[PDB]
């Protein structure tokens, strides 16, 4: 019921090698490189406002207590960005970038298009020190902005921390998001139609990525394709620790599950991009 | 062509509610013969003669039956009237004791479209002749004196039965709630 | 098991067949409510009340229904008796004129086996009494005197009740034509 | 709800100038030639068995009592089929044909087919008595047998009286009749794809009758015309004394209900013939 | 001409022996849980309606009048499975059942084949209340659903409350069974090929029943058997009140008639299911 | 910061003689009825999947866990709509519905909308105990169909149990909601466009009431009202137990909060609703 290494291994190779494979990165491709994930940002606002970290957790959910966050004074959300990039950015998150054996996996294949929820320079920074040169695609300036002829786009899904208004961190920047109407929304939908997606440290938590893939099947199932066909074309989703219902709820909108080694999660993750090569 | 069949077999009610209810073109005419329960509640003998008068005819149908209730008889013969009047023919002026003659002539109109009956109920108060007296009208028409006239139903033409008898009540109801 | 089974809704007809045809194996007891239809005549009530009775229980059928013919009543209430002691208790008594007091007491079985409708039919002369009296028995048995006898239904027990009353010559008619 | 006869008068000239209107005609259509209904077919069946008419009458349907006949002893449908062949032709029943309203008016009319499920020659031999000629089919010879040219073919879909093993009336003999595999039902399915049909003294109690017309909208509904093209063509359905449930049930199956004046049935029904004209 | 309950004993345990034995339960099996009949659901359909109950029934048969409930209005047959949910399956209806003798009595022996024409768990329910374990199949998915080895199999000939799709009242339900390709009737002619059947409480008022054992017997009369050997394997139909017409009609296709105490219809049923054992 | 049972009993008269207040009721209106709220259902669709229910908690939210268990096998929803509706419908939780101080409280004012997000007869069932009458709008057939004239409409916002294709419990079920294309929801934003809201025993949990609500102000924010005439049209929000992040996200919707006293939960609703009248 969920692929292993091995098995996605050789359906990996053959999407790659027609162009038609682009990674999907999350928070967790940058946890080996002593960031926060999505709960250590709240202990971090938690103390800002004044709650202990365990208390503030069970008033809402991780997009309502960055809502609440945000609207506690004036120029609040302005000062976590700037804090963010102090942290995220910082000068021994690159250090720790370069020795990192994912992020050299990463950039050790020759991909045109990559999509990340991050907000941190380690995704086209990692292509930067395999030589390659990258072009980050926020807003709508970025993507009518010059480049070069054939240079991986990276799709900042969720902003980037130069540019501060593209960030979608509160409730009500998710719920403009809703209505797929943003440049990196436009430009997912369309990929989308056409190539097989590549998950990794990403969990399907934000209700609109997972709204994405919904109105994908709406188009899938109105077609009347057939039992065969309509399940030709897969996305893959590579997780340590994905629970008992969540794969069956994927398995819905053609995204399987690649089972990987949950005792070293970073060299699990660094084998799976070099089986790609 | 009609919309309400009015359904009897007796000729001579025919040509009562033809006198009034005549030229409305919404009302046809039928003769099918049912049959009558026994009971002398007159309430519910007019609602299952309809419901057994639509099973014969499959058209909306009206139907009318009648009642003579008489206080020294303990309201019989009720919705008994048809055989009464063919067993004691003028004996039944015999029967009642002289000083008690009052009774009510009871009428009653229930029209079945097929899915509802709705019943109408009209009622005029009266007292048995001493002896029967008149030509004119039918059945039980020379024995019964309507309160305040002196004479019967049989003494006084149609167009003078009708101001008295409960059908001159339930033409205007009947005509009212169907639209004749 | 029972092949025949006697249809009535009144106890008391039940305890007066069970007396004598009780003992029979072969016969056995219901009690569904049938509606009669309109009409003096014994024959004609009786005949449609086991096509009623069958409708209903689906099974070889008995019903059982009388009547009380009166000489001064031109025969009424004759299979009417029904509504006649619920309105009349014992006026039926005084609305009779003395002098002329002659009726006859009929009753009749019918018994439908799903395909044919056999009727028995028995009768007593008598009279009906000047006053109600007498306790034993149950409606219009204080009222009726036997031809011959000075006494009424209600002032004699139950076995000298069957000995003029028209069920005592009704259980061996029923007995010996269905083998009970 | 319900068509007048002055309203469905154009819509049967149109139908039958273009040669597309078929009449279909029942047992009530026999009914002013002192025939049998269904009713009293079943009063003279009890008569024969034993029976009180009123007694027989609630034990099963017109169906069931017609299979209790005839297994009550040897030879005894074909008794019965004798019996109605010297009652319902007899020369009094040919009398009171000719000076028949409605059998002239229907005579006058230049029909191509005409369908009946009643047993007797009182439907052809009324277009004998116009000077016309009719053709009887009624099994598989008489389909395959010679005809004329241009000659009005008189299908007896219940049977005819003059061969015996073609009479439908017992429940055995419905229950052969669900398969449609018979040649009066081949040749009317293939009628009705293409056909206007006039129900003329026709009361819809038979259940293959009413399966016929289940089973055409099942090609209907399947086709997925829309709501304008799959009520286009109609059928016709003259009755003095339809229900309320009755009318509803049809207009599933693309039948309307033409209202006729129950106080005179024959002069009503040759009225309708005429307006045809 | 019928047998009684000591004379059909020892036939019953002989097929019930063999496992050759198979109950068919109809609607006045659920009768002393209170529930209505075929009758007083259409008492109950006049009401929503707006007719008179009595005036409604004479407007055509049990399944033409539910064929006018059902399109009266939108999602009026829906609301009619709900309210039948509530009342057939009610709480009271569950305590009346375990105290039932008749439930008790067939749950008492160890069938492996039940079929039952209503709506109601009372069935399967009355051999969960033994301590036995049930398989309800009704639909295409149940047949192919996973069951335990050796449990008996409740099929749901007309279908089931909790799966409202199979649900067959209308009268064009029952037209859609008449094709006899229905999971429940593929089930049902191939377990009469083989089983003698015993109908408890059921009268042959459905004409798709009445159609399938027509078409056993042209099966039975095609393939030439003698008079003595087409004869033998019987079909038993335990009725209080079967007419005159009835037992006649079902001779000819091999079901015999058990006569049963009409005074007290529960104990007559239960003696019967007793004496199996 | 929030408002006091006293405080905002003349606002909420002020809005009711004006005939601009309309209540919202949620799954803790009908918890006096001994019924299962968000909780107690996933405790009872845990036991039939075979989890304990604290281990079914976890892997996911309330809408992921329901879609869960609907894919699991075929007719796996349908059945647990019958089940809702012997357990939420019953007669003992009607025979509790007429004592209840709370529905009482709410049928003796004189609404004309009512807008609920429980699948329970409980709501316009109050109106009926209370002499008064109901309409019931669930579907497109049900705006489309016959009322009277002056009747309360009572907007089953998540669906009924009557009409189980309108239930919204799965995560495919409120994805196909956030295009806000139901009849529902466009009757619920032409309502909030005019109408101030009385939310009672409604948590804001759902993430597409949350989205009508921001969406409301968007259409506030672009209007370029004052900071005096955009605040005007208040929302009130009686909760017993609201947190210390939730008050303020609503803040920003026009929501205000009434606090009620928690020791008594039913009684504290009562006495809200008659302070109304
Ligand atoms: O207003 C009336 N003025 C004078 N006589 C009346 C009247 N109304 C009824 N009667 C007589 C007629 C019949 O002898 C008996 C009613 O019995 P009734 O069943 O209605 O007469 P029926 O069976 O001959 O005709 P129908 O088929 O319309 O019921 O009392
Ligand atoms: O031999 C009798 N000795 C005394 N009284 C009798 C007798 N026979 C009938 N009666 C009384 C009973 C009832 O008050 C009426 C007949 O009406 P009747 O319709 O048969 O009585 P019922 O409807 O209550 O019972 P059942 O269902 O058997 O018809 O006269
Ligand atoms: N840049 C990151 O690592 C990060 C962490 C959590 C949420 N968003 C971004
Ligand atoms: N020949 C007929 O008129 C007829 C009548 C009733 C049934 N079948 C035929
Ligand atoms: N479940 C039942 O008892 C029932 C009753 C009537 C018709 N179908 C089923
Ligand atoms: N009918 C209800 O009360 C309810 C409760 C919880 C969820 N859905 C419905
Ligand atoms: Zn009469
Ligand atoms: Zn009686």
């Amino acid at each position: 019921t969920t692929l292993t290494l091995s098995e996605a291994a050789p359906l990996l190779k053959k999407e790659f090698r027609e162009g038609r494979l682009i990674p999907f990165l999350g928070a967790g491709f940058s946890k080996p490189l002593k960031l926060p994930d999505g709960s250590q940002l709240i202990a971090s606002l938690a103390k800002t406002l004044g709650f202990e970290p365990e208390l503030f957790d069970m008033h809402g959910r991780f997009e309502q207590l960055a809502e609440f966050f945000a609207i506690s004074a004036p120029n609040r959300l302005q000062r976590l960005v700037y804090e963010m990039s102090l942290s995220f950015d910082s000068a021994e998150a690159e250090a720790l970038r370069e020795k990192s054996p994912m992020h050299r996996a990463l950039a050790a294949l020759d991909w045109r298009t990559i999509y990340t929820t991050n907000y941190d320079k380690h995704v086209e920074g990692a292509l930067r020190d395999a030589g390659k040169q990258a072009a980050v695609l926020a807003s709508f300036a970025d993507f009518q902005g010059p480049r070069a002829r054939d240079v991986c786009e990276v799709i900042k899904f969720h902003g980037t921390l130069d540019q501060p208004d593209t960030i979608v961190l509160t409730e009500s920047s998710y719920f403009q998001r809703m209505a797929l109407d943003a440049p990196p929304d436009q430009r997912l939908r369309a990929d989308l139609l056409a190539n097989s997606f590549l998950f990794i440290g990403y969990s399907f938590s934000d209700t609109n990525i997972r709204y994405i893939w919904y109105r994908m099947n709406q188009l899938r199932e109105q077609s009347q394709l057939g039992v065969k066909h309509s399940q030709a074309r897969r996305c893959f989703f590579a997780t340590h620790g994905a629970g008992l219902v969540q794969p069956d709820i994927l398995q819905q909108w053609n995204i399987d599950v690649i089972q990987l080694d949950p005792t070293d999660k970073s060299a699990s993750v660094a084998r799976l991009l070099e089986s790609i090569a | 062509a009609p919309t309400w069949f009015y359904n009897t077999t007796n000729s001579e009610k025919l040509r009562e509610l033809q006198h009034v209810l005549g030229g409305s073109a919404k009302l046809g005419y039928l003769t099918a013969k049912v049959t009558e329960i026994l009971d002398v509640d007159l309430e519910t003998v007019i609602r299952a003669k309809a419901i057994a008068a639509y099973r014969a005819v499959r058209v909306p149908v009206i139907v009318e039956h009648g009642a003579l209730c008489i206080d020294a008889l303990n309201g019989l013969p009720g919705a008994l009237v048809k055989p009464f009047w063919e067993s004691l023919d003028t004996r039944l002026c015999e029967v009642i004791p002289a000083g008690q003659r009052t009774a009510r002539a009871r009428g009653a109109l229930c029209y079945c479209d097929g899915r509802e009956r709705h019943v109408l109920i009209e009622e005029t108060e009266g007292e048995i002749a001493p002896s029967a007296r008149g030509t004119g009208g039918f059945h039980w028409d020379p024995i019964f004196i309507p309160k305040g006239q002196t004479r019967t139903f049989a003494e006084m033409s149609l167009d003078e039965k009708l101001s008295f008898s409960p059908l001159g009540r339930l033409h205007t109801r009947l005509r009212t709630e169907l639209g004749l």
